[PDB]
């Protein structure tokens, strides 16, 4: 509930003597909740006293709404002190410390194949290599043979052994577009059927087991 | 206004490539470094508004990398030959350490992204992405900051392609399908520099029009911290968000007393 | 027209010629779009003809007309061609010298363009990038107030005459400075890359005129390209003719040279951006604008060099004439006859735009939205009656003989108006004598 | 959180009362009539706008809608704690200007607070009275005159 | 008076975390927006309520990254009305939608905070003790209409256990201050544009758990991406459950997301399930907020002239040319200002930390 439900709220006068009220239950909710005294007399006089339109008219000529000279001034503050009191009477209906680091390390990964190698004659083929490429010459012919690149191009072509698969067939065209929203019905119906399922398990009461049974 | 950075993340693990020296497979590391050497002087061919960053990820820490030839690429290119055997020589083995570094060279790159973008002028866009080659194992501490580097990345919408040669991460592979990069992995390690020009060179909106390879389907299964076993449905801590599979009226991790009646 | 318009007219064997230079090949997929790099990283180690069919089912449907622009492209350019692959297929392979070359300069190997400068150590009178700069600009500015014709200027004979067979400006009287034609002017009032390039293009189409070899002026420029700002080269190791063409180039300031006995030479940023035509170099630092243009129509310059006030001048009334500043004002009569001399209102627009002083910058539009309107409707004031010369035929008896002969003339091309209605028309007086005789003989068919 | 006094409250001079006291207090102790008239009035508004605060976290807005306030006598017969933050530069401002001045008193009073920010600016804990600075500080805002 | 002379010839002159302490794991989160006259004010350019509606979209995104387990609930407060303009959920993507079409609306009558809580009650009423209650206002006017007395329904959210925070316009108000400190939220006032955001973004972090916070073990279930392929005879192309709820026709998707518990079909994660009310999520959505769980502790500031060590950044090896230098508590590395920002916003983590 706002201030404004007065402020804002204007007779609509049109470009040619037009008087669109558009009586909206929003606003009129609003006034009733703010000043029940509208409620009242709407209570007391529509439809009988008089009308709806005619009430409201009333309410747009009536020197409640047009409040405007001490007089004047002491109508207007006990007016705006009387608002804010109903607008106000309206408005009131751990720190952590980890054991096995070490788990963070091989995580969701099992336990891999770390073969290790043998005894210390690893080093001399580590000492080998140390060796094979102390003295190392760049190479250019040796990179690569016709034969090599051959060889690569055919697993690479398509339908190869690294080409795996291709194009596929056409399945939407294999289920009719009618199937195809029959199946999406039934899938819904079936997703809606295991969920009422699923939601009673766990089973910890014996009416889960009887809703269980009436599911199934 | 497109600046292009093209950021190159190597598994140099020396454990993995050692053993693959003791196999004489046709594939070494040389083999691996000239690959990523032609790749960024492609990358930087392409255009001048490219730009190349390249960090060497190894066990020890992380080294930021970066005739007839062009003079720029071949003072990088012997710049980047000179990292990697300084790298090499001083690369000592001492401590029982084996899986890489992995988190923090995405860190250290992804700082280095941050700083280079700062610095990009306003008139011009930068469009960035990251490419790392997988070679050994998989890192199994670094799973947090792994995350939250994935995490980080997305926020800033980083594009992540990771390139397996002989073992399979599904770290990476949930990486890659956050971030939206491509993960695959190279049978032929000799033929892999085609792999990475056909695939990862090219630029997302290019990659758009081009046909790729489908991708590889990822999984999000979760192990039960008491057993580490994967499972369906689980009971998650409301505190510390701990996975429990047996039902527990006290919390382990976070040591809370669940209070249900 | 482009670098690639240039290139993608030349005949086979000059593009194969070019293609045997490493740089040329690096240009020329720098040049590339970016569909088409890709497609050339992918071939890059490919010793097989590629289907025709296989790469053109890797693009998108509708990225196609994109895709066959590049494809359109690469064949023009001859970076690859079809091969008759066994079974009736047509394959696709690179050129091996071009893909050869490239991949020596990417990958390395082979043999360097040229020496360094370590062979003759650091240069004793070495200068500086902004000295060269200006240096650039001091030369530009030479030829452009040659070509105006004030005294301050003397270049070389060849260089006018150079500008003559380029029709800039034309000997009317001989002894006397040619007068510079129209289109001298137009690109007087074209920015400083524009004018290099086409003059530049212009040099190139006339590459046979001096008997100078066209391969190796288009390798050299492409080698310049990607030259190192405040680095000299060695001029030893290049042709005679290369020798003149580098000659000239120093007469032009896109290079720096002490002497011509000098060989060391410093290419200038001028020359570095001239591979790229006009576009690539959307970040040039200019000069800044010292026009300032009012609502009154008047100009003001913060200049003092000839070849500013000779350039206001062209389309606009001097009033006065500051040691430091310039005050002119725009003209319906200096205008028009600024277009009478052949310049289009666009081209004012665009140089006014170009030289807008930063006050005027801040303004939403770079110039006042009235004037710029106000000079487009003096321009199409000039040309506002449209001449055409013609035949006029009126004569048609019938309309069906008339629907004829406008049919007939249509096939020919050469009608110029037609009106259905009152069975009239108008032809190009050279087809006329076609259609007059087709019109007697369709009579004599009769 | 708004007091606002519409001009120097001034006495209706009529009284006769008013007049005999003025008129007393010239011939018996030298006092101008309408210097008290005007102390009289500023008192009396400075009455009703000290009131608005009730401590230190306690802020309030202070109006006079009046350009007398601007004479040096009305503004100088303010009291002295009330008057120091009486601003030259708001001195005499217009409706607009009030409004914004008052939109900003109030976003930056608004702003919360602590009461560890006032230790040692405007409150004093137990071990900052021993200062000897704090004690020569206290000294230096009291004046005697 | 002033008539009689006027020269200006002299002027012509030649011259913030908190302890370690629990959080609100699970967040059951409403944001009340007023739509008074007062929101057509242009404090914030263009005004109140295009800025207003931009950041809180960019909130919007923020708040989802950073918590995957919450919940987002639209309350538009009209001509003392309140109308709930966006439902409860975790999609951002209809978020944003409502927000854009919001932008264009009408900003007329007064705010009735008094029917916006009584409706966040209701709905807020059913939600589970462990599931943390918090309701966000915007308030632009500084006076509301209520239909009842609004300290009974202070009470009320006291009882349930609702955290309110309110970020006011134009100054404080001593009644959203008083219901702010009784119900644990926090109340700030708007000092411009970049304060606005700062305080969104402070919003976006988990509020401390109170000692009344249960702490409950909820049960969630983790499905894959159950795709499926035509060559296979087990491939069922199915409706969605959630694109059901909506007017446009659903599309039959080959393959998606099935409920481990009851086979619901969804085509989007994480998204409780209907049916059975599991909440069905993936590993990343839980470990998205584990950097809440280790906050990132400000780092020593030393400038580059008092510290005799390395000159460049451990973060970016950039050379140190910065005035102050940034030194990690653990590994004591070296980083500018701009990686040390990075890390503390975003990273959250130091890279010798992690070697
Ligand atoms: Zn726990
Ligand atoms: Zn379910
Ligand atoms: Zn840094
Ligand atoms: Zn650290």
């Amino acid at each position: 509930i706002s201030a404004a439900f007065l402020a804002d709220v204007r007779p609509q006068t049109d470009g040619c003597n037009g008087l669109r009220y558009n009586l909206t239950s929003d606003i009129i909710e609003s006034i009733f909740r703010t000043y029940p005294a509208v409620k009242m007399k709407y209570a007391e006089n529509v439809p009988h006293n008089m009308t709806e339109k005619e009430f409201w008219t009333r309410f747009f000529q009536s020197h409640y709404f047009h409040r405007d000279k001490e007089n004047s001034n002491a109508a207007i503050i006990k007016r705006f002190n009387h608002h804010s009191a109903m607008v106000l009477a309206a408005g009131l209906r751990i720190a952590l410390n980890l054991k096995k680091s070490d788990r963070y390390y091989h995580g969701p990964t099992p336990i891999q194949s770390l073969q290790y190698a043998t005894s210390q004659d690893i080093i001399n083929s580590f000492q080998s290599i140390r060796q094979e490429m102390e003295a190392y010459t760049p190479k250019l012919t040796q990179v690569l043979s016709s034969s090599a690149a051959s060889s690569t191009i055919t697993a690479l072509s398509p339908g190869g052994a690294l080409m795996q698969g291709g194009t596929q067939q056409a399945i939407n065209q294999m289920v009719p577009n009618d199937i195809q929203s029959e199946l999406k019905h039934l899938y819904v119906a079936v997703g809606e059927l295991l969920r009422h399922f699923w939601s009673c398990f766990p089973v910890n009461t014996p009416f889960l087991e009887e809703k269980v049974v009436k599911m199934k | 206004d497109e600046l292009n950075l093209l950021v190159i993340v190597v598994d140099a693990n020396p454990i993995w490539w050692g053993k693959q020296a003791l196999k004489e497979s046709q594939f070494t590391l040389s083999k691996c470094i000239d690959a990523v050497m032609v790749l960024g002087n492609s990358h930087l061919f392409m255009n001048r508004s490219n730009k190349l960053a390249v960090i060497a990820s190894h066990i020890q820490e992380s080294r930021f990398l970066y005739d007839g030839k062009y003079e720029l690429l071949t003072s990088a290119n012997e710049v980047i030959v000179e990292e990697i055997k300084d790298l090499m020589t001083k690369s000592d083995i001492k401590g029982q350490h084996t899986e890489t570094l992995l988190a923090g060279s995405l860190a250290k790159a992804l700082c280095y992204i941050h700083r280079m973008n700062k610095e990009v002028k306003d008139n011009q866009e930068m469009k960035s992405r990251i490419l790392v080659i997988k070679a050994a194992e998989d890192s199994a501490l670094q799973y947090m900051n792994f995350m939250n580097v994935i995490f980080a990345a997305q926020k800033q919408n980083i594009l992540i392609d990771a390139c397996v040669l002989d073992s399979d991460s599904g770290l990476l592979q949930q990486a890659c399908d956050i971030t939206g990069g491509l993960y695959l992995k190279v049978p032929q390690m000799p033929s892999l520099l085609q792999y990475l020009l056909w695939v990862f060179l090219p630029d997302q909106d290019q990659r758009s029009q081009l046909i790729l390879p489908p991708p590889v389907h990822v999984d999000y299964r979760a192990a039960c911290f008491c057993h580490r076993n994967l499972i369906e449905i689980g009971y998650v801590c409301s505190v510390c968000l701990s996975i429990f599979c047996n039902f527990s009226p006290i919390c382990t991790t976070c040591e809370t007393a669940f209070k249900i009646s | 027209r482009n670098l690639q318009e240039f290139l993608g007219g030349l005949s086979p064997g000059v593009l194969d010629r070019l293609y045997g230079h490493p740089a040329t090949c690096l240009a020329v997929f720098r040049e590339l779009p970016s569909l088409a790099k890709n497609w050339v990283m992918r071939m890059l180690f490919l010793e097989q003809p590629l289907p025709q069919a296989a790469v053109a089912l890797w693009v998108k449907k509708e990225f196609s007309k994109a895709q066959e622009e590049s494809t359109g492209l690469l064949s023009g350019l001859r970076i690859w061609h079809t091969q008759l692959l066994p079974g009736g297929l047509q394959g696709l392979i690179l050129n091996p010298i071009f893909r050869q070359n490239l991949r020596i300069a990417l990958l390395g190997g082979g043999k360097a363009w040229s020496d360094d400068t370590s062979q003759l150590g650091p240069d004793k009178h070495a200068r500086d990038v902004p000295s060269l700069d200006k240096y650039a600009e001091e030369r530009w500015e030479v030829v452009l107030h040659f070509m105006v014709g004030s005294p301050s200027a003397a270049v070389s004979q060849d260089l006018a005459q150079l500008l003559s067979q380029a029709g800039l400006m034309k000997s009317t009287e001989p002894g006397e400075p040619p007068c510079i034609t129209s289109a001298g002017f137009q690109f007087l009032l074209l920015d400083t890359p524009a004018q290099l390039w086409y003059f530049m293009l212009q040099y190139l189409q006339t590459a046979q005129s001096r008997g100078m070899d066209l391969v190796e002026i288009l390798s050299f420029l492409f080698q310049l390209s990607f030259s190192t700002l405040g680095k000299d080269y060695s001029v030893e190791g290049m042709s005679d003719s290369l020798l003149n063409f580098l000659q000239h180039l120093r007469e032009f300031g896109l290079v720096f040279q002490r002497k011509r006995k000098s060989r060391r030479y410093y290419p200038t940023r001028l020359a570095i951006n001239l591979s790229s035509g006009v576009s690539g170099a959307g970040g040039t630092v200019h000069q800044p604008g010292f026009i300032v243009v009012e609502t009154n129509y008047r100009l003001y310059a913060y200049t003092e060099s000839e070849l500013q006030i000779a350039l206001i001048a062209l389309f606009s009334e001097m009033l006065y004439r500051f040691p430091n500043m310039v005050v002119a004002q725009v003209t319906r009569e200096s205008v028009q006859q600024a277009i009478a001399s052949g310049i289009t209102a666009q081209q004012i627009i665009h140089f006014l735009r170009t030289r807008a002083h930063p006050v005027m910058l801040k303004q939403t539009p770079v110039l006042p939205p009235t004037i710029t309107d106000q000079i487009r409707l003096w321009e199409l004031e000039r040309d506002r009656l449209r001449f055409t010369e013609g035949v006029l035929y009126n004569q048609f008896l019938s309309q069906v003989d008339f629907e004829l002969l406008l049919a007939h003339a249509r096939e020919l091309g050469v009608l110029v108006f037609e009106n259905s209605a009152k069975r009239l028309m108008v032809v190009t007086p050279a087809g006329h004598s076609d259609v007059k005789r087709f019109w007697k003989r369709q009579k004599h068919s009769s | 959180r708004a007091v606002i006094m519409f001009g120097v409250p001034y006495v209706y001079t009529q009284s006769r009362i008013l007049k005999a006291r003025l008129e007393y207090l010239r011939d018996q102790f030298q006092i101008r009539e309408n210097d008290f008239l005007t102390f009289d009035a500023m008192r009396h508004a400075a009455q009703c706008v000290g009131r608005a605060i009730r401590g230190k976290t306690d802020y309030g807005l202070m109006v006079f809608a009046d350009k007398r306030f601007a004479r040096g006598d009305k503004r100088g017969k303010l009291p002295r704690w009330i008057q120091e933050h009486l601003t030259d530069a708001n001195l005499n401002l217009t409706v607009d200007e009030g409004v914004q001045v008052a939109k900003y008193f109030l976003r930056q009073m608004a702003q919360p607070f602590h009461r560890e920010d006032q230790l040692g600016l405007s409150l004093l804990s137990l071990e900052q009275l021993e200062s000897e600075e704090t004690l020569k500080r206290i000294e230096q805002i009291a004046q005697q005159l | 008076r002033w008539e009689g002379g006027y020269e200006r010839t002299w002027e012509i002159l030649k011259e913030e975390h908190h302890g370690q302490v629990r959080l609100g794991m699970m967040r059951h989160l409403y944001v009340v927006v007023d739509g008074s006259r007062t929101m057509e004010d242009q404090d914030l350019k263009p005004n109140r309520l295009t800025c207003t509606l931009k950041l809180l979209e960019y909130f919007v995104e923020e708040y989802f990254d950073q918590n995957p387990i919450s919940q987002i609930g639209i309350i538009v407060t009209k001509s003392k009305r309140a109308e709930k303009l966006t439902e409860l959920s975790g999609n951002p993507r209809k978020h944003i939608t409502s927000l854009k079409k919001a932008v264009d609306m009408t900003c007329h009558g007064e705010p009735s905070l008094y029917n916006s809580l009584s409706i966040a009650m209701q709905t807020l009423k059913h939600m589970p003790g462990h599931t943390s209650r918090e309701v966000l206002i915007i308030f632009s006017s500084l006076t509301t209409c209520d239909p009842s007395n609004i300290y009974d329904l202070i009470k009320t959210l006291k009882a349930a256990k609702i955290r309110v925070s309110v970020i006011g316009l134009s100054a404080e108000v001593r009644v959203c201050t008083v219901l702010a400190r009784e119900t644990g939220g926090t109340y700030h006032v708007i000092l411009d544009e970049s304060h606005y955001k700062e305080l969104l973004t402070h919003h976006v972090s988990p509020p401390p758990a109170s000692s009344s916070s249960e702490c409950s073990l909820i049960r969630m279930g983790f499905p894959q991406h159950t795709i499926a392929s035509l060559s296979d005879q087990d491939a069922k192309p199915s409706f969605s459950m959630a694109h059901l709820d909506g007017n446009t026709e659903p599309g039959l998707t080959l393959g998606g997301y099935f409920c481990p518990q009851c086979r619901a079909k969804y085509c989007e994660l994480p998204v409780e399930c209907k049916i059975c009310g599991l909440t069905l999520v993936s590993a990343p959505h839980l470990a998205r907020s584990y950097h809440h769980l280790f906050p990132l502790d400000a780092f020593q500031e030393i400038p580059l002239e008092e510290y005799n060590g390395e000159r460049f950044c451990y973060g970016c090896q950039g050379e140190l040319k910065d005035q102050h230098v940034y030194v990690c508590a653990v590994c004591q590395n070296v980083f500018c200002v701009d990686c040390d920002v990075f890390v503390h916003d975003s990273l959250h983590c130091c890279p010798g930390c992690i070697h």
